[PDB]
RNA sequence: ACUUGAGUGCAGAAGAGGAGAGUGGAAUUCCACGUGUAGCGGUGAAAUGCGUAGAGAUGUGGAGGAACACCAGUGGCGAAGGCGACUCUCUGGUCUGUAACUGACGCUGAGGAGCGAAAGCGUGGGGAGCGAACAGGAUUAGAUACCCUGGUAGUCCACGCCGUAAACGAUGAGUGCUAAGUGUUAGGGGGUUUCCGCCCCUUAGUGCUGCAGCUAACGCAUUAAGCACUCCGCCUGGGGAGUACGGUCGCAAGACUGAAACUCAAAGGAAUUGACGGGGGCCCGCACAAGCGGUGGAGCAUGUGGUUUAAUUCGAAGCAACGCG
């Protein structure tokens, strides 16, 4: 009490990236199997998962995050 | 409040003892059920019953109810203060205030009650459901809510008999 | 919105006079002045104070019912549609209550009340009726 | 005349609001070739079907259609139906904030105009999955059904018509007021805070819990079914019957509008008590399971049914009538 753990973990620092130059933050969003992070576990915001989410995608239509991962 | 306790003599009409029955195992266990309401003769005419097994059973419930409550109907001689169309639980209730000889023109739950609660003339034609309990109910929220003049200066600070006719 | 201003200050005066406040807002108007006046002197209210300013308004009323319930605004209502209009001549301006309210038709020369509208003898708009 | 209403401005914010074009993967099918054998498949149990012409599986590659998993949530947006991969063009709208201007320029609105899921309808494209009608096999006494294996139209696209739905919150729109709490996005002001973060005030939208009040009861309750005002639409017992007849539209399919004669004293909403359930939960008993010994097979004893009689006396007929009175 009372807040989340991992609080907003992009408000903190952000914001309004990224998305293509970045593969950072994006390495450490996009899950390990290879699907995207649940947004209660990765513990973002709305407009944080939002923008994470959208340049998530966008990020992965120019092939740097992998469209699919191994087991 | 307040609560009128049982200092007089009282009327103990019955408004109707109808008939109960509760669907078990074997058929229906009936039992009597009478809504009869007790009368001072002058004001104090409380109206509530229950059941028992005997006819005399429900009339034994029905005095107990009478004996719970009363309540007060102020209205200076053969009417009421404002004739307000007085009903609460679906059944309304149109008593008008009345002049001296017109009679207590009511119907069945509205003759029992003011026919037994010291009226002289308040026209009464009812408007709405025709339930006993529903117009022994919308009947006693109508006669306890209708105001009486000198207490109706008396609370709202104007003068006494300074709203006359 | 603004359907009709007298009924927005009869609710105001209703929906208050249920629940139990101390004072009670209103838009102020003409008809909130004068019949502020007469409803506040026939003494169902305590005091009108009517805190004027820039742009418009603004009424500012008092219950004027102790502690038993419902005082002196024991219930109101529109006697007057605005949009269906009342009427009521000289000998048919009717008394509202019979002995306990009291009605208030706006009169040919000021926002009277239903025995001093009767003392003129002239009747008008039915502006309000306070049963 | 004036400014809060309503509008313009200025600055913010947000979204699967729309239309057109292009692009991307995961998966299924099909095809080509390798690898390999005797099953694959489906079910309650099977069968139809596929497979030694080499299937399933597995490896590689290609073609094509449709829908975009994860984010994703009683989240967002829209007038509603509805709207989801990603990018761009063109475009509508909402809310916040001061507050420059305008000065009531507004609310509803029968007709009229326009949009409206899915099924359909016309033409021309597209047909990977799904899949009415249809075929076969199964279950049943029967299976024009449930199940399984297949399979046409359709779903998809563009252009036009269709204009119905439990088109639902079974709640028309606008405005004002009236206890509270707790979420949740989209903002704003602030208290200290570089941070961050907590907390208050504030809008707007949306969910729960509940005061007053409403009510037939369930329930609603600042997103009212409360309290009042404006305006439109609808309702007058059920069947007959949204049927007939007449008109309007439709390519049709039909849609809108829409009666009557006869007949009945009930239909109906909520709530209660019991019953039921091949609904769930808990439990018990020679109930089942576990063992013993029987009956139904044989001759005989008694009773009943029946048939006969002059009469085969009357009473009992599921356990609870039948070695009963």
């Amino acid at each position: 009490r009372a807040k989340r753990r991992k609080v907003c973990y992009f408000t903190s620092n952000g914001i309004t990236h990224i998305d293509y130059k970045d593969v950072d933050l994006l390495k450490k969003f996009v899950s390990e199997r290879g699907k995207i992070l649940p947004r209660r576990v990765t513990g973002t915001n709305a407009k944080y998962q939002r923008k994470l989410t959208a340049a998530i995608k966008r990020a992965r239509q120019m092939a740097l995050l992998p469209y699919v991962s191994g087991e | 409040r307040r609560i009128d306790p049982s200092k007089l003599e009282l009327e103990e009409r019955l408004v109707t003892v109808n008939r109960v029955a509760k669907v078990v195992k074997g058929g229906r266990r009936f039992r009597f059920a009478a809504l009869v309401v007790v009368g001072d003769k002058n004001g104090h005419v409380g109206f509530g019953t229950g059941k028992a097994q005997e006819v005399p059973e429900a009339i034994r419930k029905a005095v107990e109810d009478a004996k719970k409550n009363l309540i007060e109907v102020p209205m200076v001689g053969t009417t009421i203060p404002h004739e307000i169309i007085g009903r609460f639980g679906a059944g309304n209730i149109l008593l008008k205030p009345a002049s001296e000889g017109t009679g207590v023109i009511a119907g069945g739950p509205v003759r029992a009650v003011l026919e037994l609660a010291g009226v002289a003339d308040i026209l009464s034609k009812s408007l709405g459901s025709n339930t006993p309990i529903n117009m022994i109910r919308a009947t006693l929220q109508g006669l306890s809510e209708l105001k009486r003049a000198e207490d109706v200066a008396k609370l709202r600070g104007k003068s006494v008999e300074e709203l006359l006719g | 919105v603004m359907t009709d201003p007298i009924a927005d200050m009869l609710t105001r005066i209703r929906n208050a006079n249920m629940v139990r406040h101390e004072k009670l807002e209103i838009p102020a108007s003409k008809l909130k002045r004068e019949i502020a006046e007469i409803l506040k002197r026939e003494g169902f209210i305590r005091d009108v104070e009517f805190v004027e300013d820039s742009k418009q308004g603004i009424i500012r009323v008092f219950l004027k019912y102790g502690q038993n319930n419902e005082r002196v605004i024991t219930g109101l209502k529109r006697i007057s549609k605005p949009g269906l209009r009342v009427y009521a001549k000289s000998n048919e301006v009717p008394r509202v209550l019979n002995g306990l309210g009291i009605a208030i038709i706006s009169t040919s020369q000021g926002v009277l009340t239903d025995k001093e509208a009767r003392a003129k003898q002239a009747g008008g708009e039915v502006l309000a009726y306070v049963w």
